[PDB]
C-alpha cells in the first residue's frame, strides 16, 4: 500500500484515527457505524495489498526471474489481473468518499454518512457481473493453483530459493502464495459480515437503512450465484470423472 | 520453526471469531472489537518445539457448501467450537460438522472447544434459555460429545476473560505436531 493510505488506516479503529476534539463531537451511535465502515475500508486496503504481493512480488518476480514452462505461472496466479482490477477499482471509490468527506483543515476527521449506493452500484449491474465472473473462474481454480505450488517448490531449485528469499521479509510472515490465495478466496464471504453490521448501526437516516438493506440482499446473491459456479478443475482428471459428477 | 496450518469450524454464534482474535493479540479489544478475522501466524513454543501457527476463520462461510471446503486443504489441527451457552450449537457438531470435517480432512486431529464458558453462571443466559426449555451446556455433556465424535480432546475457553485461551491454541499446536 502508499504510505498516505497505510497512515490514514494505521488506528485500530475509526474513533482512535480521528482527533480526539472531533470524536467528542459525535452521538455514541455515529461512532459504532463509523468504527465498522472503517474496517470494511481498512480490510479492503488490506485486500488490495494482498493482490499487490501476488501481481507485483510473485506472479512479475517468477517471470523476470525463473524459467518456468509456459501456462505455469497463470496456473498459479489465475485472474489476479482481473481481481487486482475489480479491488482496485472499489477501493479507490470508498478512499474518494473518505476523503471528500474531510473536514477542511484535516487530513483525518471525517464521517461517511451515504455508504449504502455506493456497495449497491459495487454489487449490481456490470460490476457484479464481472465479480461473478472472476471469482466463479478463480474459486474454480484454487485446489489447482495450491497442486501446482507444491509440485514446484518440492522439485524445482531455483523456484524454492526464489519463494524462501522473496517471503523471508517480517512483512511477509502472513503472505506466502496459498496464504495469499486462500486469503482472496475468503474475501467475499467476509463482505455480509460487515455490512450488517454497519446497517446495525445505520437506523437513524431511513434511506441509508433502505440502502444498506438493498446492497447486503445484493452481496448475498452474488456470493449464491459464485457458489453455484464452482466445480474444481483438476489436472489429469479424465472426461469420464467430470461427466460422471 | 515448521509451520503448521489451524482451522476453526462452527456455527455462527459459536464465538470462533472472537477466539481467534482475543489469542492472536493476548487480548479482549477495549476499544473495537473486529467484525472480522483476516489470518495470523502466531509463534508459540510447546515442550520445547517452536511452530509458526497459521490461523483461519471460516465465519462467513456457512451457508456456502462449494467456497466453505476451500478453506480445509492442508490443515493440520481443526478447532471445532460451540458455545456453551448454546446447546443448539453444540446439537449441529456431530450432525454436519464432523462428517465434513472427516471428508476433508481426513486423519487430522480435531480438538472441541467449548466457548464462553463464563456464561455458564450467568443469570441472564439462564434465565434466556429457560424460556426455550434448555440450560447452558455442562461440562460432562461437552466430554461425551468430543468422545463420541473421535475428538483428540475437549476444552473450555472464555474470549471474554481469556481463560483457557492459551491453553487451547497450545494443545492445538501439540495435535498438530503428532503424528
Ligand atoms: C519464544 C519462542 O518464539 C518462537 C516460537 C515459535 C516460532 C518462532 C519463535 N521465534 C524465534 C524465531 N524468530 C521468530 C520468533
Ligand atoms: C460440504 C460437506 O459435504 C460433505 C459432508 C460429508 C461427506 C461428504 C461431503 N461431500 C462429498 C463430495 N463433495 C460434496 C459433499
Amino acid at each position: 500500500s502508499m504510505e498516505m493510505d497505510e497512515k490514514d488506516f494505521a488506528a485500530d479503529s475509526w474513533s482512535l484515527a480521528v482527533d480526539s476534539s472531533f470524536l467528542q463531537q459525535h452521538k455514541k451511535e455515529v461512532m459504532k457505524q463509523q468504527d465498522v465502515i472503517y474496517e470494511l475500508i481498512q480490510t479492503e486496503l488490506h485486500h488490495v495489498r494482498t493482490l499487490k504481493i501476488m501481481t507485483r512480488l510473485f506472479r512479475t518476480g517468477m517471470l523476470e526471474e525463473l524459467h518456468l514452462e509456459p501456462g505455469v505461472v497463470q496456473g498459479l496466479f489465475p485472474c489476479v489481473d482481473e481481481l487486482s482490477d475489480i479491488h482496485t477499482r472499489f477501493l479507490s471509490q470508498l478512499l474518494e468518499r473518505r476523503r471528500q468527506a474531510l473536514c477542511p483543515g484535516s487530513t483525518r476527521n471525517f464521517v461517511i454518512h451515504r455508504l449504502g449506493d455506493l456497495l449497491i452500484s459495487q454489487f449490481s449491474g456490470p460490476s457484479a457481473e464481472q465479480m461473478c465472473k472472476t471469482y466463479s473462474e478463480f474459486c474454480s481454480r484454487h485446489s489447482k493453483a495450491l497442486k501446482l505450488y507444491k509440485e514446484l517448490y518440492a522439485r524445482d531449485k531455483r523456484f524454492q530459493q526464489f519463494i524462501r528469499k522473496v517471503t523471508r521479509p517480517a512483512v511477509l510472515k502472513r503472505h506466502g502464495v496459498q496464504e495469499c490465495i486462500l486469503l482472496v478466496t475468503q474475501r467475499i464471504t467476509k463482505y455480509p459480515l460487515l455490512i450488517s453490521r454497519i446497517l446495525q448501526h445505520s437506523h437513524g437516516i431511513e434511506e441509508e437503512r433502505q440502502d444498506l438493506t438493498t446492497a447486503l440482499g445484493l452481496v448475498k446473491e452474488l456470493l449464491s450465484n459464485v457458489d453455484e459456479g464452482i466445480y474444481q478443475l483438476e489436472k489429469g482428471a479424465r472426461l469420464q470423472e467430470i461427466y460422471n459428477r | 520453526a515448521i509451520r503448521k496450518k489451524l482451522v476453526i469450524v462452527g456455527d455462527g454464534a459459536c464465538g470462533k471469531t472472537c477466539l481467534l482474535i482475543v489469542f492472536s493479540k493476548d487480548q479482549f479489544p477495549e476499544v473495537y472489537v473486529p467484525t472480522v478475522f483476516e489470518n495470523y501466524v502466531a509463534d508459540i513454543e510447546v515442550d520445547g518445539k517452536q511452530v509458526e501457527l497459521a490461523l483461519w476463520d471460516t465465519a462467513g462461510q456457512e451457508d456456502y457448501d462449494r467456497l466453505r471446503p476451500l478453506s480445509y486443504p492442508d490443515t493440520d489441527v481443526i478447532l471445532m467450537c460451540f458455545s456453551i451457552d448454546s446447546p443448539d450449537s453444540l446439537e449441529n457438531i456431530p450432525e454436519k460438522w464432523t462428517p465434513e470435517v472427516k471428508h476433508f480432512c481426513p486423519n487430522v486431529p480435531i480438538i472441541l472447544v467449548g466457548n464462553k464458558k463464563d456464561l455458564r453462571n450467568d443469570e441472564h443466559t439462564r434465565r434466556e434459555l429457560a424460556k426455550m426449555k434448555q440450560e447452558p451446556v455442562k461440562p460432562e455433556e461437552g466430554r461425551d460429545m468430543a468422545n463420541r465424535i473421535g475428538a483428540f480432546g475437549y476444552m473450555e475457553c472464555s474470549a471474554k476473560t481469556k481463560d483457557g485461551v492459551r491453553e487451547v491454541f497450545e494443545m492445538a499446536t501439540r495435535a498438530a505436531l503428532q503424528a
